């Protein structure tokens, strides 16, 4: 009765980055990584 | 079309190729999804690649990457003319041939 409650749907997320300021002590180039749960993590994937 | 079976795993025709017997009318022209079973919301149950016996023993409502087969039970009803069942014994004499 619990297994039959299992379902999956495709969700859509969009994010845009307009600006970034007030940085301190920057030694190298900056990149950001954003993920949802266990999805979108660049170290847990080979191709997305 | 070869994935339609009876309870014993024997091949049967696709659900949409089923016609009503003489003396009977369909109560349901289309097959209903059986949600009365241990199946997901789509009526599907899942299982592991069918074992060497070719007679799979376990199915679950859950979908897993382990499961390579999926099954549904369909329900369809028919009703007989309210007269005599003498007609029902006319097409049941040929049990085997």
């Amino acid at each position: 009765r619990v297994e039959k409650y299992l379902r999956r749907r495709k969700y859509s997320l969009f994010a845009a980055f307009y600006s970034a300021t007030m940085l301190q002590d920057v030694d190298d180039a900056i990149q950001f990584e954003v993920s949802i749960g266990n999805y979108g993590n660049k170290f847990d994937m080979t191709c997305l | 079309s070869d994935n339609y079976t009876d309870v014993n795993g024997e091949k049967v025709l696709p659900k949409d190729d089923i016609e009503c017997p003489l003396g009977w009318k369909w109560e349901d022209e289309e097959w209903s999804t059986d949600l009365n079973r241990a199946v997901d919301e789509q009526g599907w149950e899942y299982s592991i690649t069918i074992p060497p016996e070719r007679k799979p023993k376990h199915w679950v409502p859950a979908e897993k990457m382990y499961y390579t087969h999926r099954r549904r039970r369909w329900v369809r009803l028919r009703r007989r003319d309210l007269s005599q069942m003498e007609a029902l014994k006319r097409h049941r004499q040929a049990e085997a041939e």
